[PDB]
């Protein structure tokens, strides 16, 4: 879960 | 010391100025009228929001400003999660614990930052290029219409404290490193941060503004006033996501709302 917000911080 | 302070208080604020477009520096330019620059669009009425919308970024009107709030919100999101990857230590964090802070913060430093482009007549939209009225949102039909006001009523008090970017930019960042966040794994670490950036702010709110004192003081008790008015905006979100049929809310906010207050 929080793929997204996973996503954006390890971006 | 002193020094080492200032430089996070430094770092913060170049930060800042970088994630995010429209500073609260350009916002009230645009709300006085103490620029140069083109006024905004003024959205009062259904008929100036129909007219609006070539100014704007994308069935009823209640519903499709509610669907915009969302999209800037998401953008908001993103352009937060970018400023909260440049505060010293937070990367270095356990990645659950980032996500954690995050889920929690994000709204109330949108809510802290929206007071930037208010007044009490209104809110700056689409990087300060509209200005939809207090009244306006309003006179939306219900739900929507009491979506907003709890926010306008935050920031009338809130922008009483005449805070500039270069104060916002560390209590912004108290805000995102807040030990006390349900399911947090190791706040130890976050309270070392936070206790840094708290006397960064207070050192930082005595030499911008010492002609006030306590300023500090007075600042820390809104914290709360700000996980109120997000508890009050998931319970209307709660609603809104019974009461309402053709509406879905943006994943990433999914994401935020699901399992928070």
């Amino acid at each position: 879960r929080h793929k997204i917000l996973h996503r954006l911080l390890q971006e | 010391e002193s020094a080492d302070l200032r430089a996070l208080a430094k770092h913060l604020y170049d930060s800042y100025i970088k994630s995010f477009p429209l500073t609260k520096a350009k916002a009230r330019a645009i709300l006085t009228g103490k620029t140069t620059d083109k006024s905004p669009f003024v959205i009062y009425d259904m008929n100036s929001l129909m007219m609006g919308e070539d100014k704007i970024k994308f069935k009823e009107v209640a519903i499709r400003i509610f669907q915009g709030c969302q999209y800037r919100s998401v953008e908001a999101v993103q352009e937060i999660t970018e400023y909260a990857k440049s505060i010293p230590g937070f990367v270095n964090l356990d990645l659950n614990d980032q996500v954690t802070l995050l889920k929690y913060g994000v709204h109330e430093i949108i809510y802290t930052m929206l007071a930037s482009l208010m007044n009490k007549d209104g809110v700056l939209i689409s990087e300060g290029q509209g200005f939809m009225t207090r009244e306006f949102l309003k006179s939306l039909r219900k739900p929507f219409g009491d979506f907003m006001e709890p926010k306008f009523e935050f920031a009338v008090k809130f922008n009483a404290l005449e805070l500039d970017d270069s104060d916002l930019a560390i209590f912004i960042a108290v805000i995102i490193l807040s030990g006390d966040r349900p399911g947090l794994l190791n706040v130890k670490p976050i309270e070392d941060i936070q206790d840094n950036l708290l006397q960064a702010l207070e050192l930082q709110l005595k030499l911008n503004h010492p002609e006030s004192s306590q300023l500090f003081a007075k600042l820390l008790q809104k914290m709360t006033d700000l996980r109120q008015i997000v508890t009050e905006h998931v319970q209307l979100l709660q609603v809104i996501k019974k009461t309402e049929t053709d509406m879905s809310l943006h994943p990433l906010l999914q994401e935020i709302y699901k399992d928070l207050y």
